[PDB]
């Protein structure tokens, strides 16, 4: 139903995680975390799923 | 008479030069160094959203 994805580079966009995790299952959404001031990514992200099987 | 005072951001005694870099050309004696420097304002932009 979701996933945390850590150990990422700030140049890794959401499309890299999409090319990894959409072969796993139905990606509902992806968001890469940034700082609210620097507009620089924080090295991790989140991929919301919808099913438990694709999450496992 | 500048609305900017002397002591701004590790520098002081801000006195200007000729108009249009009627400012953005400031003679400044330094606090951290103690050395005559020039400053330019860029007094028109206001957005620098990425410190990156």
């Amino acid at each position: 139903a979701s996933l945390y994805v850590g150990d990422l580079e700030p140049s890794v966009s959401e499309a890299h995680l999409y090319d990894i995790f959409s072969p796993i299952g139905s990606v509902s959404s992806i968001r890469v975390c940034r700082d609210a001031i620097t507009k620089t990514s924080l090295g991790y992200a989140y991929v919301n799923f919808n099913d438990h099987e694709a999450g496992r | 008479g500048k609305v900017i005072p002397s002591i701004v951001q590790d520098y002081f005694n801000l006195v200007p030069l000729n108009f249009n870099n009627k400012t953005t050309l400031f003679k400044v004696f330094s606090n951290y160094d103690g050395k005559a420097y020039v400053l330019k304002r860029l007094p028109n932009i206001d957005k620098s959203m990425n410190p990156n």
